[PDB]
């Protein structure tokens, strides 16, 4: 049975099926809630919008990222985003697919513990696994040796690898990324 | 004794007691003859180790004990100790094999199409049922016709015959036979007259269906009126809710009423010369949606039949050319074209070819019609003001006009038939013959299927109420103190979401009114109001490889899956009163007669609900007598009936609901002497105070009542 790949990131969810060449779904990792009143009776008001539906209605919503610096700081919103990713974007049943999540290095243990608990309980995945982003980047580059500088929306980190051996004492993690550049701009 | 007076048909009516006595004493077991499922039979007899030609070992909580060999041929499955699907299935299977097409089911009267000519109806030698009761004479529909006759003569209350109609054959022949019988007993005849003008209805209210090719798309309520004392009087026909949505929209692999292609078969070039119309069906969008013609019927000879029908009908030359002109105009509406005015919003016409055609046909002006279509007027208190119209609004109005015209013409023609077929003294009573479609479970269910299933839910609740009050009366008759929650309505009254003012239909109307509403918003509203808050409303189990459903309703005949794509456009029905006022002034006198008789809120579902309310109101004042004609096999070969077809039908026909309710008995109702005799191996008081549970029986005034599952022990 095929497996799912769910690179979460702090600014964009990229999900797909293990074996493809590119993520099947790429949407913002964002949850919006209406701030204004709501007058048209019967318009069918939703409580919250996720993904890029919240991006087109963003004029009336207040947007929130459930991931600040690689750390998930709102587990309800993250559960909403995962539910969306599985049912509305990929349109699968999580009970029939092992899931490969991804995480940045040097971030709290409770993050991975809650990730796996959420998966196994409120999604009933058959199995899962949590990889490191830099190792996967090196896989994609077609190498077994190199220092990879990953820089997403929340966190920048270097991981030096040699012959497939990591040097965990030389991993350096920095906490300015796309979002801090957006704020500075 | 009372069987050898029917001659060559008595064998079909009641088998001789010799083979019956040799058959009612077969030695078999209770615990090695059960019922297990199958893929092609779906129910089989076998000996958990079970084999009859193939070995299967299933769970020990799904086997159904086969009926005892005592009742292996009874024409009434209401007395069986084992009320289950395979039981009644093989009961009917055997009773048809050893040819007996007639059966009784609790209160139904199941007839099977024999496909082999039989003198079992002709001559009157079998019609000796006069005076005879159902409970004594063989189980013939003649007994029920006679019972209705008797009830009319002794009760002064009208009677009703509800015959199952989605079956292609069996229903029509039974209608002919019952009108013949009613002419016979209570004797240019009503039968001749009724079958004369039928081609009109055949061409107007029948269309090519996915699961049929001659489908009654309305309700025919033939009233055979009787004199003050019981003498045959005239007979008028009354039509009920008609699937008018087809006049515009047809699914893929279907087509609308036959009359369109009958006309368009180029049989009378006079017509296709009068209506400015070519012959290519793919030029008219109102008919070229699905398939233009089926190979299972001609159109020219049926056109001739309809011509001869108009001739035998009181129609003149004008009352026929006018009808053809109206149908031509209904076709010409389909390809009128409008475009948004340059740079602001307004729908304006581009090209007026079909405009001029239809205007000349119906007898109007062309500029006036276009203006009234693009600029509909309204009365604001005491003044008139133009109302704006977009393109889609114009199209909706055109469709509404077409549907209204077609239904008006249909009803006027039925009134003309009632007129030409009526001349008689003022009479009192009549018998109701109700022809209507039944329940449907297709591979792709839509709005029309929902409406039909709603009507059938209503009829089935009607039958359940009748049977409930009957059983309750019988219990108060034998002094049997036993009261239960109403077996009549409390089953479907919860599956009546569709009418209560928050269910599916009210939501659909709301969505037809609301701005920018789409199918996704309709689905969202459905889910928010019902998903999880109701038990009959369920989300479908959509498996990739099969058609996608959107929600599922738990009907009496199973759980049906619906696909709501397109219900918004199909429910809208905005009538344009300006164009109707134009119609009221037309030169074509048939059109003005149609539209002779200090609006934008009209929906198909609303008119449908009102019509259904009226029909149920009519029926609730009479006495019902239900009949279940069956198509036994599909290959037309008589004698052998396929089991899955008949099982599905026995589900949808409504018999299984009556079985499921009577199972809550006490289905087995015997007197004292029969049990005193057949089970004296050791009146009924001491004979049953000896053994079983004390509630399985309730004796009263020479009547024993047994629940399903006791005579399988004896």
């Amino acid at each position: 049975t095929t497996a799912l790949v769910c690179d979460n990131g702090s600014g964009l969810v990229k999900a797909g099926f293990a074996g493809d060449d590119a993520p099947r779904a790429v949407f913002p990792s964002i949850v919006g809630r209406p701030r204004h009143q709501g007058v048209m009776v019967g318009m069918g008001q939703k409580d919250s919008y996720v993904g890029d539906e919240a991006q087109s209605k963003r004029g009336i919503l207040t947007l929130k990222y459930p991931i600040e610096h690689g750390i998930i700081t709102n587990w309800d919103d993250m559960e909403k985003i995962w539910h969306h990713t599985f049912y509305n974007e990929l349109r699968v049943a999580p009970e029939e697919h092992p899931t490969l999540l991804t995480e940045a290095p040097l971030n709290p243990k409770a993050n991975r513990e809650k990730m796996t608990q959420i998966m196994f309980e409120t999604f009933n995945v058959p199995a899962m696994y949590v990889a490191i982003q830099a190792v996967l980047s090196l896989y994609a580059s077609g190498r077994t040796t190199g220092i990879v500088l990953d820089s997403g929306d929340g966190v920048t980190h270097n991981v030096p690898i040699y012959e497939g051996y990591a040097l965990p004492h030389a991993i350096m993690r920095l906490d300015l990324a796309g979002r801090d550049l957006t704020d500075y701009l | 004794a009372q069987m050898a007076d029917f001659g060559a048909a008595a064998q079909y009516l009641r088998k001789s007691e010799k083979e019956r006595l040799e058959a009612q004493t077969r030695p078999f077991d209770i615990r090695t003859e059960c019922f297990v499922p199958d893929d092609k039979e779906e129910y089989v007899k076998a000996k958990a180790e079970t084999e009859n030609g193939k070995t299967v070992t299933i769970k020990e909580d799904q086997v159904m004990q086969q009926n005892p060999p005592k009742f292996d041929k009874i024409e009434d499955m209401a007395m069986l100790t084992f009320l289950h699907e395979p039981a009644v299935l093989y009961n009917l299977k055997e009773r048809y094999a050893a040819w007996m097409i007639y059966t009784y089911s609790g209160l139904f009267c199941v007839t099977v199409n024999p496909y082999k000519w039989l003198p079992v109806y002709n001559a009157e030698v079998v019609a000796a049922y006069r005076g005879k009761k159902r409970s004594e004479a063989p189980p013939h529909i003649f007994s029920i016709s006679d019972n209705a006759y008797q009830y009319m003569l002794t009760d002064r209350e009208n009677q009703s015959i509800l015959i199952t109609g989605e079956s292609g054959a069996g229903k029509t022949v039974n209608t002919k036979r019952v009108i013949q019988y009613f002419a016979s007993i209570a004797a240019g005849t009503l039968e001749d007259q009724i079958i004369q003008a039928n081609p009109a209805l055949e061409a107007f209210g029948n269309a090519k269906t996915v699961r049929n090719d001659n489908s009654s798309r309305f309700g025919k309520f033939i009233r055979i009126h009787f004199g003050a004392t019981g003498k045959l009087a005239s007979a008028d026909i009354e039509t009920y809710l008609l699937e008018k949505s087809r006049v515009i929209f047809q699914l893929k692999a279907e087509r609308n009423y036959h009359i369109f292609y009958q006309i368009l078969s180029n049989k009378k070039p006079e017509l296709l010369d009068m209506l400015l119309v070519t012959n290519n069906p793919y030029d008219y969008a109102f008919v070229s949606q699905g398939e233009v013609s089926v190979a299972s019927i001609d159109d020219s000879e049926e056109l001739l039949a309809t011509d001869s029908a108009f001739d035998v009908l009181s129609f003149t030359a004008e009352e026929k050319a006018g009808v053809y002109k109206l149908t031509g105009a209904i076709m010409h509406y389909g390809n009128m074209k409008f475009k948004q005015k340059q740079r602001e919003e307004q729908a304006e016409p581009d090209g007026t070819e079909d405009a001029d055609k239809s205007a000349y046909l119906m007898g109007l002006n062309s500029a006036d019609l276009l203006k009234g279509l693009c600029h509909p007027q309204v009365k604001v208190g005491n003044e008139y003001v133009t109302k704006g119209q977009s393109v889609q609004q114009v199209y909706y109005s055109i469709g509404a006009l077409a549907k209204s015209v077609y239904e008006k013409m249909f009803n006027w023609m039925v009134t003309r038939i009632n007129a030409t077929l009526e001349t008689k003294q003022p009479r009192q009573y009549f018998i109701g013959v109700l022809d209507i479609a039944g329940f449907e479970i297709f591979d792709f269910n839509s709005f029309e299927q929902l409406c039909i299933n709603f009507t059938n839910e209503k009829l089935q609740q009607f039958f359940n109420h009748h049977m409930f009050v009957l059983e309750q009366e019988e219990y108060k008759k034998e002094g049997i103190e036993w009261e239960f929650i109403d077996f009549g309505m409390d089953l479907q009254a919860c599956i009546d979401l569709i009418e209560k003012p928050m269910g599916i239909m009210s939501i659909l109307e709301e969505e037809c009114m609301f701005p920018k509403a789409s199918d996704m918003t309709f689905k969202a509203k459905l889910y928010d109001n019902h998903l999880g808050k109701s038990n009959n409303f369920q989300k479908p189990r959509n498996v990739k490889g099969k058609q996608e459903a959107h929600f599922s309703l738990v009907h009496y005949a199973g759980t049906v899956d619906y696909n709501i794509m397109g219900w918004l456009e199909k429910n809208k029905d905005p009538l344009n009163e300006t164009v109707v006022g134009l119609y009221q002034k037309s030169s074509l006198k048939l059109m003005a007669t149609l539209f002779s008789t200090k609006s934008s809120f009209q929906t198909v579902s609303a008119l449908h609900r009102e019509n259904l309310n009226k029909l149920m109101t009519n029926l609730k004042t009479t006495h019902p007598h239900f009949v279940r004609c069956i198509i036994p096999n599909e290959r037309k070969a008589p004698g052998v009936m396929d089991n899955p077809l008949v099982m599905h039908q026995l589900r949808c026909n409504g018999v299984l609901e009556g079985i499921r309710i009577c199972r809550k008995g006490f289905p087995n109702r015997i007197l004292y002497g029969d049990f005193r005799q057949r089970y004296r191996i050791l009146g009924a008081e001491k004979l049953l105070g000896s053994l079983i549970d004390h509630n399985q029986y309730k004796f009263g005034h020479t009547k024993v009542f047994f629940k399903a599952g006791l005579l399988g022990l004896l």
